[PDB]
């Protein structure tokens, strides 16, 4: 596999977005690092299936609203920002309030 | 076109040392296990049980590529050819049955008793 | 005796004629010469030709010329006279020589400085890449796991300055004032690559410049947040004359002190290094490029830019407004960045890589750059200029040498002459460290299996270790022996002026680290640097950022996919 | 759980073989380290169910075809190395070429 | 613009494609290449090119590269890549680079090793040949006069053996024990060359032998007259495998312990200096041109014989009787001598050095040599064997370069490899130590102008120091202040073993000469010796005394008349 | 053939160096004495005797061959033509009267003061 750090620590995100839509599920509220995680992982799945910068950023914002996060998780998150391996490269993904 | 990693070969074969004598020898295996003797390994001094022209090997390795070896099963006799080493000709080690110098010689093959 | 090409490939690999695709890329690279009497090929192993009274010898180590390490047969990609295939050897963690290995009393065109004995532990050179370590002159020490990042992709020295995730270091690669230099300096001692500190090249007198070069500093730092004004460029330049380094500039974008022609009027025509020539990063916005015209200038670039694609346009709009806390509400901070995010320089950028023009390749790490992915992104961009501009004039009509010859010098031996240090790093030459990087032509420039530096592997590609052999999974790479106990410093250089090692840096900053003084930094020039020698005329439109080369529209088309990441990488 | 480093090591591999098998749903064509993530973690599941080493390596080699993949990962993985925790111990499992 | 090459090489010299002429013989040597653009030629004079903001340059002597001195466009007759068009750079007394000089800031294409500043003297180097000082393997230390007299043709080094006039130092080139071998390192103190003590190689025990490496001998010595015994061979080759150091050898020319096969297996194919591989000056009588096909002996030959004339048999009867102290009146010391004078072995000796077989050439100075005539006889013998043999397959098709470069090898970069000192001289090469001679070529190999040593001249031709300029008569040689005080010991280099280095005899028997320590001796073959790596097969006649090399006759006519000698000289 | 010592030149003349812009400029004496101006001294900063556009020499050197010096005698007018400086051209000294190097402009014969 010869996994790079970036690679290694890119694994523990997803880790946490299994179990961020495992209490979707079940109807819960998500915190700041759970909200993240699964606004992080739609950015590294969209570069995977071959989506634009545009498309991913929009989509990145439609995912979660502001019923759907516990109270005070909007405020703290004016931007999210990862990076994600595109057909091009690796490329930046800022999504401004997302909630 | 060729896939990743590939290598687009030349039509043309490789050359090994040329202008170096050859001289060939019927080996074979008189012990009851298999041996098996490497490109660089120095003829003469290998184990008595091989019963070939000893006197013949002096200074001179396999005439085969580098690295590989070829196997002696026990019985099976193998004519193999042989190649003189390269440089000064100065080996040292295996079995302190000669250890350094040349034998070589222009017109008689003498010198070195055992 | 007579063998096919094929078996011989299979066993000791490629030889003269023999091509070699770069991964997933359409570059081929062709053996220009074998420095080897065909064989006594020498390679290790069960029953192979290094052993003892064969390839060894009984003569002792004192008897210059037993390697401490040899590479078996290895096809060597250095920009000087690349693309050969020869045993490479290694000795006092420097090169000893490159051609042939063995015993020369029993083995025929042995080279006199190149002999297997008791001392050598071999490398399976055979069906792999060598090469020489990448130097990134563009380097802010946001964070030091960084190094880790720049080194799993063959990046084993580093160029810049910083204290930590402080904004003045988020933006500026300085570590300003003797203070800092030297917990710098001392924190460096925990690094796995080699060190260039620069300082900040912001002042009036001569003094607090002086103070920096004998705290040891390869070099000075101009910024358009800490003032990019002609008195602080003067200043710095006069500096640089009388200290024998290297000043890096980040022009005024904001065009506040005067224009690109007044900047170039203030360095008085003295060497410099100019980081992100495009524009991106920094620079008197619009034609920054104007600046690469000139022979002093040595011209570098960040890596976001390069390779040129369809989606690049949208995400350096919102990454500009954290590297240099500029606001998106604020009009005279956004309309300030709608010139900055020009397109138009960033498809020439690419093509002047290809002429000749921008002689080096640096980063601008967690600022407007990734260090990962330097070494990548270069042959990211070979890949482009071939499908696009194809072979030039000077490349040979069968193989693409001269587009990776030119393309490895802009990361390996430019940014070493650039910095003063090409006598220590930047090519696979004899006398030069063992600052080096393997990998299969499979993963070329993307995943090395080995990192050897200073004849020690540092850094390497490997598996479980309780595992019976070290390729079975989970393989990640971890630190080796050469990034171990006192052996990491001892094999690292802490780079400094001539001054501060002189004053004696070295002990009274207490560097257990290697310290060697930078030099040769003025009196060179663009025709100094390796296969980037040229210095066309330009013309660049003001009011559409339309760049003109020797009276030619210097562009190209963005590309959707580019070679090697989403099918070697994971996230 | 006294988690000896080598077991701590094993579950960043299992994290990679969810996303390899959640992508493989979708329909997309798997990269190197998503192929050697599920072609080992049938190593390891294989052992944990009492396979022998015979089997798994069979196994191993139909679990994916070269139109699975991208072009050009069958031809950078000529073999796959894994240990895994069996009945009798730990034993290597070499998969010469699955594609 | 452009200008006619006869007033370019009135002021300017040669250029690539101009041939010139040696001498008073028929060889002449082409220029190869040359290195420098043309329009910025670097030459000292009033209201030239060296002046300040034009040659020279504001900046300091520690950015390295600013010269010491510089040779203002010479050519170089080298054996690597020799017969060359460049300016040469010396810095800290060695080789700083060859190429361009001038100032970088306003010459374009200037070499960065090279540049002129305020710390450059310029030397005329126009109208005049440059080339690495000669080494002399065979010197008896019976005066040390003999050493002006070398130095006054060309030759900057010595290597042998020897307390005074003793019988033992007349025959023999031994200082044995470490007393004598103290007291001479010491007497070396006074003297303008580099010296190379050479102990003796006559022991059955180890430790005779272990005593003389760390007292300060470079190699040992095997002598007829000592004992040349299979033994003394054999243990002396022992010890030189352990101590990195060369053994030269005057095999038994009696014939007496046995032949020369006999002695050739006490050598076990071991790396060893022959003496006089003809036999005149010693050696086992009659085939001992025989060694010479082997691969791991070095031949070297005195320089009586060479040229072959037709008056050479005489006087060698008469000479025989003193250096080895032989009776006219008893038989087997006048019976002895009619092998030892045979003529045939002298002139396949001349075609010897033209084939390549001969590899280098000595003297056994004032014991069957001459020391002030060794560059001389060389160009001689290349006139006789241009003028007889005609031009080589090898040699060019309108130049005689291939044989200049091979017989300029024998006396300089093939007797440093022997004795282990290429690294620090042999040819005109970067990073080498800057022991150069300097010739008119009107007075080539004969009468030179000047001999720098360690980056100071030494020697030279100097007029009437009271006149008003240095050419006005009575001009004879003097020392100059490269051999004048503290000055002498610092540019001149005492040859020593490592062994020696190790434990300190610089500071035990306190040397202020310059100390380097040899090395890379027994590794080497006849391949590494440059021009000269033939081992063709051999057959001599023992009753005639006639030489088949090849199956072929190795012999030549003699020559009455040679060239450059009463031309030139008086005595 | 060639007597001993001399040099067999080719029938080629030399091209001194080519593809550099090229200014001829009239160059009075007006001084009583006689002014020799050497190959790579800065015309710009000659002395204020000699009467010639000034401005028209902005890092140019005489475009002749190297060390070689023409003279000019009290009064004589001679033309000569100039040829700008190599590498980096940047010149120091001569009488502190710019002391750097002269831009090439960006198409205008402007800037610094004289
Ligand atoms: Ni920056
Ligand atoms: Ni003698
Ligand atoms: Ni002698």
């Amino acid at each position: 596999m010869q996994l790079t750090p970036r690679e290694v620590e890119k694994l523990m995100i997803y880790t946490l977005s299994d179990v961020a839509f495992k209490r979707k599920a079940r109807g819960l509220k998500l915190n700041y690092p759970e909200a993240v995680s699964i606004i992080t992982v739609t950015a590294m799945e969209g570069a995977r299936d071959g989506k634009s910068v545009e498309d991913v950023m929009k989509e990145a914002s439609k995912v979660l609203t502001k019923d759907d996060v516990m109270d005070g998780v909007a405020d703290l998150i004016p931007n999210v920002q990862v990076e994600a391996i595109f057909t091009d490269g690796s490329r930046l993904v800022t999504v401004h309030d997302p909630i | 076109n060729t896939p990743l990693g590939g290598c687009i070969l030349a039509d043309t074969p490789i050359t090994f040392n040329e202008n170096k004598p050859v001289t060939k020898v019927k080996v074979r295996n008189t012990g009851d296990r298999p041996i098996q003797v490497g490109s660089h390994f120095h003829f003469f001094e290998v184990n008595r049980a091989l019963e070939f022209d000893r006197a013949a090997a002096y200074g001179k390795r396999l005439n085969i590529s580098s690295t590989t070896a070829i196997r002696f099963e026990p019985g099976d006799e193998t004519e193999v050819p042989l190649i003189p080493f390269g440089g000064k000709q100065t080996l040292y080690g295996f079995n302190n049955l000669v250890d350094g110098w040349t034998g070589e010689g222009v017109v008689p093959n003498s010198e070195r008793p055992d | 005796p007579q063998i096919s090409r094929q078996e011989y490939a299979g066993l000791f690999g490629p030889t003269t004629g023999d091509k070699i695709r770069l991964g997933d890329t359409n570059l081929f690279i062709e053996i220009e010469k074998d420095l080897r009497g065909y064989g006594e090929e020498s390679v290790y192993g069960g029953g192979k030709s290094l052993r003892d009274g064969m390839g060894a010898n009984n003569h002792l180590t004192r008897d210059n010329g037993v390697l401490d390490l040899v590479i078996t047969n290895v096809t060597i990609v250095d920009a000087r006279l690349g693309v050969i295939k020869a045993d490479v050897g290694i000795r006092d963690g420097k090169i000893a020589g490159i051609g042939k290995s063995g015993n020369p009393g029993v083995m025929d065109g042995v080279t006199p400085g190149l002999v297997v004995g008791v001392s050598t532990d071999a490398i399976s050179g055979e069906h792999l890449i060598l090469t020489a370590a990448g130097i990134d002159t563009h380097i802010h020490l946001i964070s030091p796991q960084q190094a880790y990042h720049a080194l799993s992709n063959g990046v084993a020295t580093f160029f810049g300055g910083g204290i930590g995730p402080t904004d003045g270091t988020n933006g500026t690669t300085v570590t300003p004032g003797p203070w800092n230099i030297r917990q710098m300096l001392r924190s460096v001692e925990g690094l796995p690559v080699n060190v260039g500190i620069l300082g900040k090249g912001n002042s009036y007198g001569r003094g607090p410049l002086l103070e920096q070069a004998i705290a040891g500093v390869v070099g000075y730092k101009v910024h358009e947040d800490w003032g990019a004004t002609a008195n602080a460029l003067r200043h710095s330049l006069r500096m640089a004359d009388e200290m024998d380094i290297q000043v890096s500039v980040h022009t005024d974008s904001l065009n506040e002190c005067g224009y690109v022609e007044d900047t170039i009027d203030a360095f008085e025509g003295r060497t410099i290094h100019t980081f992100h020539t495009e524009g991106a990063g920094g620079g008197h916005a619009p034609d920054i490029i104007r600046v690469a015209s000139q022979p002093n200038v040595l011209p570098s670039s960040t890596n976001p830019t390069l390779p040129y694609g369809v989606n690049s346009q949208a995400e350096l709009f919102d990454m500009i407004m954290v590297c240099h806390n500029l606001n998106p509400n604020v009009p005279a901070d956004v309309s300030f960045a709608e010139s900055r995010v020009r397109p138009e320089t960033i498809a020439a950028e690419n093509v002047l890589h290809d002429m000749g023009v921008i002689s080096m390749f640096s980063s601008d790490s967690q600022a407007m750059g990734r260090v990962g992915e330097n070494w990548l992104r270069v042959m990211q961009t070979a890949n482009a200029m071939k499908a696009s501009r194809g072979k030039l004039p000077e490349d040979a009509p069968g193989n693409d040498n001269f587009r990776v010859l030119r393309y490895v010098a802009k990361i390996t031996i430019n940014p070493a002459i650039a910095q003063g240090v090409s006598h220590v790093i930047g090519s696979v030459e004899v006398g030069k460290m063992a600052d080096l990087v393997l990998w299969d032509p499979r993963f070329f420039g993307a995943k090395p299996k080995m990192v050897i530096k200073g004849g020690m592997i540092n850094w390497a590609a490997m598996g479980d270790p309780n595992a019976s052999l070290p390729t079975p999974q989970p393989v990640f790479y971890r630190p080796m022996f050469g990034a171990m106990g006192k052996t990491m410093q001892d094999t690292c250089v802490t780079f400094v002026s001539q001054a501060a090692l002189d004053d004696g840096v070295k002990e009274k900053a207490g560097l257990d680290r290697q310290v060697i003084a930078v030099k040769n930094c003025r009196t060179i020039s663009k025709h100094d640097l390796v296969r980037n020698d040229q210095t066309p005329n330009i013309e660049v439109d003001p009011e559409t950022f339309a760049v003109k080369v020797d009276g030619v529209h210097a562009t190209c088309e963005p590309i959707d996919t580019a070679a090697m990441n989403q099918r070697y990488f994971f996230g």
